[PDB]
């Protein structure tokens, strides 16, 4: 059963930081990139950036350049994401989901996980 | 980046009408290579995370009922859902899945009215 783990809540002080984890079980950690992605209630949902967990390699929003930093332990099948600096508007859902590809289109996220719930306070 | 925008914002539909949304894009979303449309939808229903409906621009997802159709090619795309049921009250999503930004459209939110 492919499953992505993450926890419930985080509550952090404003000009702070945390270090959002995301458990991955059920297939091959490192043959499928994963993403992360920010969901704010009625603005929507915004990608956050993407890494390879096979070489650690990175691609960011421009937006998030500077904000965000991903890393991966395959050791452990875990894929993090540390937020820095946070402020009211960092409140939100963050989701870690992975991609399929193949066909010849869309990188099409197949599997989401849980969400945490993160709020600045 | 692609922007992608999405319309009606939102659409309120009794069970067994006919929805059409659409999805536009300012950049195509379609190779010259592969001739294939990197647009993904997704659906979120209440309380839920997203739920992948439809990949390419138009195959739906196994679990996926065949009432929800995509179509569309290069920067219009539309999701029709032929007759609509309760449980497809939900934000629909459209995404570009094409290249980094993947971005994704505002989304348009179903409604249901019933008595």
């Amino acid at each position: 059963e492919v499953k992505l783990e993450q926890s419930g809540a985080e509550l952090a002080r404003p000009g702070a930081s945390v270090k959002l984890s995301c458990k991955a079980s059920g297939y091959t950690f490192a043959s499928y990139w994963m993403q992360w992605v920010k969901q704010r209630p009625g603005q929507g949902l915004e990608w956050i950036g993407a890494i390879y967990p096979g070489d650690g390699d990175t691609w960011y929003t421009q937006k998030f350049k500077g904000k965000a930093t991903l890393t991966a332990d395959k050791s452990s099948s875990t894929a993090y994401m540390q937020l820095s600096s946070l402020a009211s508007e960092d409140s939100a859902v963050y989701y870690c989901a992975r991609p399929p590809y193949y066909y010849g289109t869309t990188y099409y996220f197949d599997y989401w996980g849980q969400g945490t719930t993160l709020t600045v306070s | 980046d692609i922007v992608m925008t999405q319309s009606p914002s939102s659409l309120a539909m009794s069970v067994g009408q006919k929805v059409t949304m659409s999805c536009k894009s300012s950049q195509s979303l379609l190779d010259s290579r592969n001739q294939k449309n990197y647009l993904a939808w997704y659906q979120q229903k209440p309380g839920q995370s997203p739920k992948l409906l439809v990949y390419f621009a138009s195959t739906r997802e196994s679990g996926v009922p065949d009432r929800f159709i995509g179509s569309g090619s290069g920067t219009d795309f539309t999701l029709t859902i032929s007759s609509v049921q309760a449980e497809d009250l939900a934000d629909y999503f459209c995404q570009q899945h094409y290249s980094t930004p993947l971005t994704f459209g505002a989304g348009t939110k179903l409604e249901l009215k019933r008595a």
